[PDB]
């Protein structure tokens, strides 16, 4: 009926990690190759590269992420990166105009903006549709942050060695998550499941991204516009 | 393999 | 005493190739990651990547460059790229303020600008000193363009297979070069040699760039700021 | 080897 000291240390830790790695001002966005509205590919690529960087920083600060092997950190990051990015982008997503809005109109990404980076306007449907549902759940910062750490710490990913110690870390986080809602979120008797459903939503979005990403990554005139980080994270090289 | 991820993980 | 029709076709061809690949307005420079005055590394990296692209385009248009094997094209481009880039940058170099000036002050590269991309202010001396000498020679567009094609077509590079057919192409170009000066450049009885000396100057600058480039390319936090093209051209992978 | 140089040379 009340969260325990350690469940609270965990929440505190994650919240800060996210403040420390999610720039509310989006001030770094002027250092990206500018948007031109595959004319958006250089900018989005930089946005995604940058975002991978934040995600990595966030992860390092998840309780017991660092005690994992380098190999598992990499395995978890590579497979979960795009999902974390999709999740975190929800903070900039806006229901009023169905667009991610990043502190200025040079940094407003609408659905046409995005077709201009090589994706089909209709394999983007699920992503928008997902941001809108996620948004509707009016997550607490605590829960948003918790969902991301739970995502990252999915042991059901290609390449993970210790899917027993990662299961442990995840379970602990779902424990925190589930209590938090119960104890601290009026009207959320049904939320945990809605969120968990979002984790499965993500898997599919992940799948879809990989298919399009494979398409671009195979045409050198496109791959050349990515960054070394993107190429490495989204690449199929194997530890 | 994974030059940069490794570096950013140290 | 007068250049032959074919020597003139060659000159015409090179001049155009250079117009077709050297944007006098430098209008593409707004698509680079902006300069911040290793804070200049993202911008210069984009400048260099872009420049490699032009150089490649130029090369393709050199008489008989395309009839070479893919392998030799690559071998010639990889080893000569930085030299061509250094040469071509002379068009934007200014004696009045010892700086490359690219159609706007966001695009004025002075020597401090450059230390901020990871190089020593004193392994840059030779490069500035070289631009200044090159500038002093007040090359005709014809000769500037000819020197670049002669550079590219140096057969004394690592990896070149047919250093007999490339020697042929180069010789032919030096023939054109040498006649052009004789027939069309008053006061240039000594120039060809001064230029040829510049080709040897370049080799050393090349050497020096490789040493610094190796330094940056080995620290992932730096290599990550380069582009796929730069990494590939300047990389040591072997055909 | 040399994915992009190749492509840009076609
Ligand atoms: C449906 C699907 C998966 O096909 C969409 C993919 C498009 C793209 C992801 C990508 C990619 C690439 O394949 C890359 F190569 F891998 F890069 C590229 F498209 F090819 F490039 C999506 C994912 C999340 C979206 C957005 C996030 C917004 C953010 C702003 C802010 O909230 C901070 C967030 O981290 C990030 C808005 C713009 C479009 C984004 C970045
Ligand atoms: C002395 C020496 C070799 O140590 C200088 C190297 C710095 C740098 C080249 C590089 C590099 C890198 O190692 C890269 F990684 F390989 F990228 C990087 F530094 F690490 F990035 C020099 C070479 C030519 C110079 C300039 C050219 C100007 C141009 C403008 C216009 O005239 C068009 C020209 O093509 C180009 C001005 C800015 C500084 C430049 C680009």
């Amino acid at each position: 009926h009340m969260l325990s000291d350690e469940q609270m240390q965990i929440i505190n830790s994650l919240v800060e990690a996210h403040h420390k790695t999610y720039d509310d001002s989006y001030s770094d966005f002027v250092r990206f190759r500018p948007p031109v509205r595959l004319s958006m590919l250089p900018h989005l690529a930089d946005l995604v590269s940058y975002s991978i960087q934040k995600v990595i920083g966030f992860a390092k600060m998840i309780p017991g992420f660092r005690d994992l092997t380098a190999e598992d950190q990499i395995a978890l990051l590579k497979s979960s990166a795009i999902e974390i990015i999709m999740l975190r982008s929800n903070q900039s997503f806006s229901l009023e105009d169905m667009s991610w809005s990043c502190g200025g109109p040079d940094f407003k990404y609408c659905i046409n903006d995005v077709t201009k980076a090589g994706h089909t306007l209709e394999l983007l449907e699920p992503l928008v549709k997902f941001q809108v549902g996620l948004k509707k759940l009016k997550l607490h910062e605590e829960e948003h942050v918790l969902l991301m750490a739970i995502c990252l710490l999915s042991p059901d990913r290609p390449g993970v060695q210790d899917h027993v110690r990662i299961e442990a870390l995840q379970d602990r986080l779902c424990d925190v998550l589930q209590a938090y809602i119960r104890i601290q979120h009026p009207g959320g008797r049904l939320l945990y499941a809605k969120m968990i459903q979002k984790l499965a939503d993500l898997r599919s979005l992940n799948e879809e991204h990989s298919k399009q990403y494979r398409s671009l990554s195979f045409q050198p005139e496109h791959s050349m516009q990515l960054t070394p980080l993107v190429l490495e994270v989204f690449g199929s090289e194997v530890s | 393999k994974h030059k940069i991820l490794h570096r950013l993980l140290q």
